[PDB]
DNA sequence: ACCGCTGCAAGGAATAGGATACTTGCGGGCTATATGGCGGCGAATACCC
RNA sequence: GGAGAGGUA
DNA sequence: GGGTATTCGCCGCGTACCTCTCCTAGCCCGCAAGTATCCTATTCCTTGCAGCGGT
């Protein structure tokens, strides 16, 4: 439950929906991230990525 | 859970006795999309990361400030312990692990 | 002035009913193993004389 | 008070 | 020893503001609640001893 609970409720992939339109909604379900758990880093990233 | 016996072969049944254990709470999705956790409904972005396999990448001469360029050979597995191989300068090849 | 009798307790078979020892899940109270960043630079070895 | 995420110039 | 090259490790990477969430893990011992059990009565029967009229 632990390992779940933490990762669903706090981790930097599940994060809280903006929600003040269909669109907004809509364009960040689909959303395609590279950060998190084994990506890169945001600040230290270079410039071909 | 199976209990064998130990006198007998390896490879026997004494008794075995089973149960439905709880274990863990799945929080799921409704309808949309979107998870709810705390009456704060959520949603889980896609990620994209590097996958697994084997890259034969290699360096611009940013190195040795010779000119010559160094190519090296990674195995990044799915779960487990990584894999490098590097060419020195001096036509050398070295693994290195975990870095 | 002796005795067999009646009668009045002590221990067996059938039902209802509370007390009370026993079992259990908790709630708060406490203690104690990573792998996508370069660049500069200076110190610390390596090296082959 | 500290972390994480998103946003504006 | 000594001049030199190569490696290792430390230091550094913009300002101001707004919104949201989440903040240690695990054992343990008192303790409330709920329960199965044990002792408590009633009705029938057949004994064993002490009074007791009677002569």
């Amino acid at each position: 439950s632990a390992a779940v609970k933490e990762f669903f409720g706090s981790s930097q992939l599940s994060q809280f929906m903006d929600q003040n339109n269909p669109l907004s909604e809509i364009t960040h379900k689909r959303r395609i991230s590279a950060l998190g758990p084994g990506g890169l880093t945001r600040e230290r990233a270079g410039f071909e990525v | 859970l199976v209990i064998y016996e130990r006198e007998a072969p390896e490879g026997t049944v004494k008794d075995i006795k089973e149960q439905e254990v709880y274990m863990g709470e799945i929080p799921l999705m409704t309808d949309n999309g979107t998870f709810v956790i705390n009456g704060t409904e959520r949603v889980i972005v896609s990620q994209l990361h590097r996958s697994p396999g084997v890259f034969f990448d290699s360096d611009k001469g940013k190195t040795h400030s010779s000119g010559k360029v160094l190519y090296n050979a990674r195995i990044i597995p799915y779960r487990g312990s990584w894999l490098d191989f590097e060419f020195d300068p001096k036509d050398n090849l070295f693994v290195r692990i975990d870095r």
